[PDB]
């Protein structure tokens, strides 16, 4: 039967061409003998290239292939939840099978324009300089781009735990579902991750799907898709979702491997000419739906390696040109103590002020002003501006896997904007914050709790804070 | 003499800012030339690598 | 004629044709498809096979489809009731509004006006707008590049546009949507809903839309300009209008003719790009033309990449570019709208064989003082601000009022802004000018100069400070 | 078993004929007919029973119609404690002329990695006492290491101090595995353990295994002989719940042999000029390296950087397969300072203050910072900060010690001495009298 | 399709000559023949063809042999039959070679007559491995005070000359060569280096003017110098390194010392990616083919220091890369780079700024170092080295000034090869301190003066520290004694 069972022709470094087959489906998953899978990418007049979801040493030239009939497509649903997959949705945390009701294809359509709206409520990271000066909504997709070992994985990270406020709480449309992929990743790196998100109890609401170095080009590939079908799950059934890709440099790097053994001509550094439609058409389906469509929205917060800081490479410049903006990590920044080294003159969010809180606004309009004021500068005048600089540079500092509430934040940003640390001079910021914080929240629960009610600093709530910032300045070392 | 050598410094590191603009603006000019001419040599010496299969 | 698949590779499908090959340029339907999936032909390879390039996913396809001709290169609907509307490529609704219910249908792929079609005089298109009609004028059958970005108000300037070339002659608009993410598609869809260039509930819609989003295949983004190209030629050479086709982006419609030529397996040349770089330009901008019929004048919003301006997209780009406006965000910052930098904007009819001495004189006269000012800016951070001059404050305040005068309400921004939108002719801009030029209002203030319309506005608002 | 006939012999590569009975992919072959084993690895099926295949060494003298017997089976090396102290080659043979290596087992180079549920979280940080490495990016016992640098920064004699003190200080049965390097050093490397008494020639107490594929053999020979040395150390790990220390020397060497065996195995190739499967296969390498719930595999991994780039594929590809990577510059290499680690690019994943403590990670941010914004008081703290991250007889600084001397530094409780008190010394104490001599003469 | 499908082959295959020890030439072409038949030839077997012409067998194809001709390809037509000859690749080696010129095959091309040896060697010979080497100990002197302090040589090493054009690489090899003539004139027969020098792919003119360079400085009676030349067939550069490094293999075997100079490998490289893409193998980087740095690596391998078991010879190599405008970040360039045991790196702003030896100290490099120096060297040199790094960094008065006078210091004219001694009565002279009182123009007339004084005055402290090759406290004395005599004579 030469239409729905294929004969292996050849096989090498992943590629296996395959006779027959003749009523195969393009991008159609088959299944070889020994139990592997593979996808139908080129169908061609002879032979069929697929694209092997395992190793060649286990295939073999006269090996059977056999078709399934359907597209490549995932479980989706509450069920992985907790659960680590790989870029297939086969459990890899020995938990047991996924109870998934629902599956759902990976290569989908992104919605249209219709089903859309603005982007209005906030996604909080949690961190300062991103919550105060790179401001992201839920249905952006904000690039996470930077050198090596510069502190990204470690933003999502404390995104992901930051949601649990949210998600252990009542309103059941501020909760936020997360998804990590984990594209060639060490496998010790994506396990230490797990790790991490569950001694912060971040597990219960975090899918983790891996697609480690040690994976075939096809696996690192698809994962992406595997995880964003996951998340427009969430998204078409009214829940929000965020999900990360970490990193995309390394998807397109297997993208690139695999057309280049299928021979498809390549372009510029071999990427084949679909590499831009390749992450496109990915990170196009993180869209906000309008109320007639269940008003869920999907958050994609992609992850992109530079090399020297150098930006305008084809996939940067791709990814660039395809998200809302960006957050930049710097090396230089990092070892001069700003960490989160965050480069806020090149940051970028377009979407970001239509989502911040009104507190936030109010807070980090004057911020960004003078932050912008400062670094066009870096008498009796200027000095001045440049040290209103160094006192906000100095609050914008965060330690690790501890996010803060978004009143928090606006009490510090406030104490720092007013003029309050003007008194203080650099080196001490740092402490008094945290003790500042200790202060706001152990004996004044009361502000902290109505200006996360009603979003905003009114003028009640605004004196409440001067006088509280003033005492404990005057107590304070 | 010392009004009189505060103008001179001044003036001179005008001159100073604006020379070194001027170099600023055609060492990017060749640095723009440089990395096109960059980008196609390599692409060339992908594509001459995959005409010889 | 009915062929069959024989191959897909990717975007790439060859179709195999029994009796009747469809020339190059052609649309072939695929059968059984649950949606309408259409190829293009790009090639004849032989064979009585046919290479084509899809114009949408390429998933599912089976060898051995039944592929249909259609004898046309794609047939879009056009007329006057596409406008308010959106439509891809292929010219089907995606605005889920319903169908478009035209009476005829234009093939894309169209060739440029003759050589005795192409008006000969080069003539001002009068856009109502102070600092461009001025300092940087748009030709009729020109284009335009918009070096502007999103800080700036750059919908706003699209949107105000569209309503004075609707207003001041009878033209309609076409959008182009080249390469552009659904979620600004959709903002400037409610943007231009909102501000009563489309209406929803009436026939009086100014633009027609067409997009081509980002997740579509590189066939598409490369033919949605076409697409767009080809719903404004319909009104030019069917109804004598002046139409006006905006590009929210050119370099993209670059990038997805580099996309497809890389697919379809040809050497690149330069950097990168198609070898067909310049040809598939020119096919294109070639029919944004000034016939004599009507006239299509293009506004391109140009993205250049690496901030290389001898790019080879940006630099094939600038062959064709009749005229400029750099919507500066440090121009937004000092309160101007339109943010157009008066002295980055450059129009190739600025000569005073084109626009008379009259217009060439006071335009450059207004540029003088503006860079002379910039001067003085930088001389008066010695923090030493006197006058050891007379004339050097005069024309500090001269040029002030000149710059705050470069400064105009749009109708399109009354809903927000409580101000009027003015529309102000070319005679009397030029007026306007000529007069703060010649030193005559200087006892006016400096605020009355702000968000006016002509003179007449700016002496009563003068009047009315006190 | 199977038999095939050699069909072409291009440079390095063979292709070879199967009447019956085709080997799968990455199966070992031999060649009969000739003096000494010359082994072919399979790469690509090719179709009409033809298979393409990787040279182990020259391939010169071949002959079309050359018979070639089929193994059945990846390339296998003797695994055991009686590989420790010997030296072979990337397919097992001992080059050392003592003799056959009589293990008990044989093991395929060519393995899977381990698997999620086996992997560890346990990081303890082995300080291994010089100041610029323990303070700045510290190593921890378990992971991945990695050294970059260029051509002449001080990589092998960086990698010879570990050798020594580590390896000395150490219970767990070493592996080195020379990958591409020069024949020269690895003689010298070879006497130089054998007199330092690691290892021991006679009543064999050898505690490190030796494997170099050098630079004169073919691209395949330097590619596998990362994956022996890995079959070793998987050995001591596995079957004997050792936590070994794996010195690679040099993992760049791998990579470009990779660059040189995609060139004519028929595949078109990427960026720069290396192949298109160098990310994944140097990942299916280097995910074996790792701590599983059975033993430890601690890396030590020279690599080297072409033309000082770090943005090359093969280096930037490198970074993230490994825990603490310390970077030697050709910068402050021709400063005369040694090594020649660069402070700010030798990054730690250890290095925060959960697992180093408070004192050790203030000081490690501390330095750094005043090194990268290196106010006259600053630069000149931040040059004897320079100088003291220098280490020559060799010295011996422990963690504490030195975090202590580096403190003393920062503060500025030793302003008055000069600058070049603190080049080539250990501690604060040696500084302080070397100032003291230096002193009192001029 | 494919090479032997063509029509006559076919056609009399199909209606009905020994093809296992003869072929005939399909195609030739730019130096490459297609041989159909052959078919129990080996890989990089030599064979024969009609015309008298030599060919090597590089690709064994399923139906043909890609075989690179040793000539003008004008004596081959396609029909031609080639025979099989059974060897590989050997050349003449021994003694008898010793002050002629020959070619990339052991052909003499100087008119003396034929050569006298008696045995014969591959040129595809594998290097020593692990156990038949020991450390390199033993120098080897260049006569060039940069290189014999600051990037000392030793025998068994590999040294990498690189630089642009017309920057003084040859001329540091040539100085290298005839440096060696007091120790050959000599008896002690352990010191005694005998050279070869590969010419690879320059002019004839060039060859001969350094061999009358050579016979000027009578340091030809224990050289070979192997041409290929420019006009030369690719195959014969590629295999002229090859050959000469068998001629020193010889040596090396035997218990003696031979040094070889490949100038240069740039042009070796080159006529190897000629051959590979005109026998259709996939391109590379800049062209090159994947197995280049294999070529690189197996010829510079072959230069070892055996010990003493294995008779205690040495081979030292110094390959010579020429970059282009300074750009080492090459290809070729990083794989020799990479190869070898450090450069020396000679720079063109050196060289007209009158710095002659161009040598660039801050980027030159030797991993032997100090273990490759005598003990009066070393003692000179660590203090020597010390003060130029110092200096360069902050390139502090006494720095500056300290560091400009050992830069005058380092230069030296061209064919002047100084002896040990002579270099560390210099550099002892100029660290001690006994320049800091010269303004650096001097520094020159002053080196010159005196060691015209320490050649005529001071010949037996001269040859005590060359009996004992270090600076005895008793001759420390006597050099201190001696530069502060002159010091104050001078004027
Ligand atoms: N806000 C912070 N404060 C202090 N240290 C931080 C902070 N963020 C990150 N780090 C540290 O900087 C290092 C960078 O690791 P991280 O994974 O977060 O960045 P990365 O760019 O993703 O690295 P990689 O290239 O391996 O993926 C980590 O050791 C992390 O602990
Ligand atoms: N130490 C020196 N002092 C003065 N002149 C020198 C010195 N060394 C070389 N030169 C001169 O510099 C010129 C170049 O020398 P040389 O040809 O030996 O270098 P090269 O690297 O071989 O250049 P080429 O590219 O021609 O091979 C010659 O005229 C040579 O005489
Ligand atoms: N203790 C030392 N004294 C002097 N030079 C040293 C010392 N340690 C290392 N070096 C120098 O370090 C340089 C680098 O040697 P090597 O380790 O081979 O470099 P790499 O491995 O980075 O290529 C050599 O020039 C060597 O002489
Ligand atoms: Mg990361
Ligand atoms: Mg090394
Ligand atoms: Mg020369």
């Amino acid at each position: 039967d030469l239409e729905e069972t294929g004969r292996v022709l050849s096989i090498g470094d992943g590629i296996a061409r395959v006779h027959g087959l003749r009523n195969v489906q393009a991008e159609e998953m088959v299944e070889f003998s020994s139990g592997l899978k593979g996808m139908s990418l080129n169908l061609e007049p002879d032979n069929v290239g697929v694209v092997v979801f395992g190793n060649d040493k286990l295939i073999k030239e006269g090996d059977i292939v056999k078709r399934t009939g359907a597209i490549v497509d995932v479980p989706v649903g509450e069920e992985l939840l907790g659960r680590v997959v790989d870029a297939l949705g086969n459990a890899i945390d020995g938990k047991g099978p996924i109870g998934s009701k629902t599956r759902r294809r990976v290569g989908l359509k992104a919605p249209g324009i219709i089903p859309r709206i603005s982007v209005r409520e906030p996604m909080q990271t949690g961190i300062k300089a991103v919550d105060s000066l790179v401001p992201i909504g839920r249905g952006q997709r904000e690039l996470i781009i930077g050198d090596r070992q510069t502190g990204k994985t470690s933003i999502a990270i404390d995104t992901i735990i930051n949601q649990k406020r949210f998600n252990d709480g009542s309103d059941e449309k501020k909760k936020l579902y997360c998804i990590y992929v984990a594209i060639g990743q060490k496998r010790s790196t994506v396990a230490q991750l797990v790790k991490r998100l569950t001694d912060a109890d971040a597990m219960k609401y975090t899918i983790v799907v891996s697609a480690t170095a040690s994976d075939a080009a096809p696996l690192q590939y698809l994962a992406p898709y595997s995880g964003c079908s996951m998340g427009e799950y969430f998204r078409d059934n009214g829940k929000h979702a965020l999900i990360i890709y970490d990193d995309l440099s390394k998807q397109a790097v297997a993208y690139r491997q695999m057309s280049l053994l299928l021979r498809r001509p390549p372009g510029r550094e071999a990427y084949p000419g679909d590499v831009f439609y390749l992450h496109s058409r990915l990170l196009e389906r993180a869209a906000k739906m309008n109320d007639a469509f269940g008003g869920g929205s999907l958050t994609a917060l992609p992850v992109i390696e530079t090399q020297a800081g150098d930006v305008s490479a084809y996939i940067p410049t791709n990814v660039i040109s395809i998200t809302d903006g960006q957050i930049f990590l710097e090396t230089e920044l990092f070892y001069k103590g700003i960490r989160p080294a965050i480069n806020v003159g090149l940051s970028v969010s377009r979407v970001g002020s239509a989502a911040q809180t009104r507190a936030m606004k109010q807070v980090a309009g004057t911020m960004k002003l003078e932050l912008a004021q400062y670094r066009e500068v870096a008498d009796a005048a200027t000095q001045q501006l440049l040290s209103r600089g160094v006192r906000l540079t100095e609050l914008l500092k965060q330690g690790q896997y501890s996010p803060m509430a978004i009143e928090e934040q606006v009490a510090v940003i406030y104490a720092g904007v007013r003029g309050y640390l003007d008194k203080l001079e650099p080196s001490k910021i740092t402490k008094f914050e945290n003790a500042f914080l200790s202060h706001v929240v152990s004996q004044h629960q009361a502000l902290l709790g109505t200006i996360r009610a009603d979003g905003k600093i009114s003028e009640q709530s605004d004196a409440k804070l001067k006088e509280i910032v003033t005492n404990f300045l005057a107590g304070f070392e | 003499s010392t009004t009189s050598e505060q103008s001179a410094r001044m003036t001179a590191m005008d001159n100073a800012s604006k020379n070194a603009s001027e170099m600023i603006d055609k060492l990017t000019l060749t640095f723009n030339r440089t990395r096109q001419a960059v980008i196609t040599k390599e692409l060339i010496e992908i594509i001459s690598g995959a005409a010889a299969l | 004629a009915t062929g069959r698949i024989v191959a897909v590779i990717g975007a790439v499908v060859d179709v195999q044709f029994d009796e009747g090959l469809p020339p190059i340029l052609n649309a072939l339907e695929v059968q059984g498809r649950e949606t309408r999936l259409v190829l293009e032909v790009a090639q004849h390879l032989g064979e009585s096979t046919v290479r084509t390039i899809a114009m949408d996913g390429t998933e599912g396809l089976v060898r051995g489809q039944k592929v249909l001709d259609s004898g046309a290169p794609i047939k879009i609907p056009v007329g006057p009731e596409t406008l308010g509307r959106i439509m891809n490529v292929i010219g089907e609704p995606i605005d889920e509004r319903g169908p478009i219910k035209t009476k005829q249908f234009a093939p894309i792929h169209a060739e440029a006006p003759e050589f005795m079609e192409m008006s000969v005089e080069q003539e001002i298109l009068v856009t109502g707008i102070k600092v461009v009609d001025l300092l940087a004028p748009y030709a009729k059958g020109g284009k335009i590049g918009l070096f502007g970005g999103a800080g700036v108000g750059k919908t706003v300037l699209i949107m105000e546009l569209i309503n004075n070339v609707a207003k001041a002659h009878g033209g309609y608009s076409v959008f182009a949507g080249v390469g552009e993410r659904t979620r600004e598609g959709n903002d400037l869809y409610h943007e231009m809903i909102e501000s009563g260039v489309i209406n929803l509930k009436d026939a009086t819609s100014k633009v027609a839309l067409v997009y081509g989003q980002m997740n579509e295949p590189p066939g598409a983004r490369a033919r949605v300009a076409l697409t767009g190209l080809t719903v404004a030629e319909y009104f030019r050479d069917q109804e004598g209008q002046d139409v006006l086709l905006f590009i929210d982006n050119i370099f993209r419609f670059t990038q997805a003719g580099s996309e497809v030529s890389a697919l379809l397996g040809r050497i690149p040349s330069a950097v990168g790009y198609q070898p067909t770089l310049a040809t598939d330009m020119g096919t294109m901008q070639e029919r944004i033309t000034t016939t004599k019929k009507g006239s299509i004048t293009s506004v391109q919003a140009i993205y250049v990449p690496a901030d290389d301006l001898t790019d080879p997209a940006p630099a094939t780009t600038f062959a064709h570019l009749d005229a400029t406006t750099v919507l500066s965000r440090a121009i937004a910052e000092l309160g101007i709208y339109p943010a157009v930098d008066p002295l980055d904007s450059t129009s190739r009819i600025m000569d005073p064989n084109i626009v008379g001495s009259e217009h060439y004189d006071v335009a450059r006269g207004v540029q003088k003082i503006l860079q002379d000012y910039k001067s003085l800016q930088d001389i008066i951070a010695i923090l030493g601000m006197d006058e050891l001059s007379e004339e050097d404050k005069l024309t500090v305040s001269r040029a002030r009022k000149i710059q705050r005068f470069l400064s105009q309400p749009f109708q399109v921004a009354e809903v927000f802004t409580g101000h009027m939108g003015k529309l102000v002719p070319l005679k009397e801009t030029i007026k306007g000018f000529q007069q703060i030029l010649a030193g005559e209002y200087d006892h006016l203030p400096e605020q009355a100069f702000y968000m006016v319309g002509p003179i007449e506005e700016a002496v009563a608002k003068a009047d009315k400070l006190a």
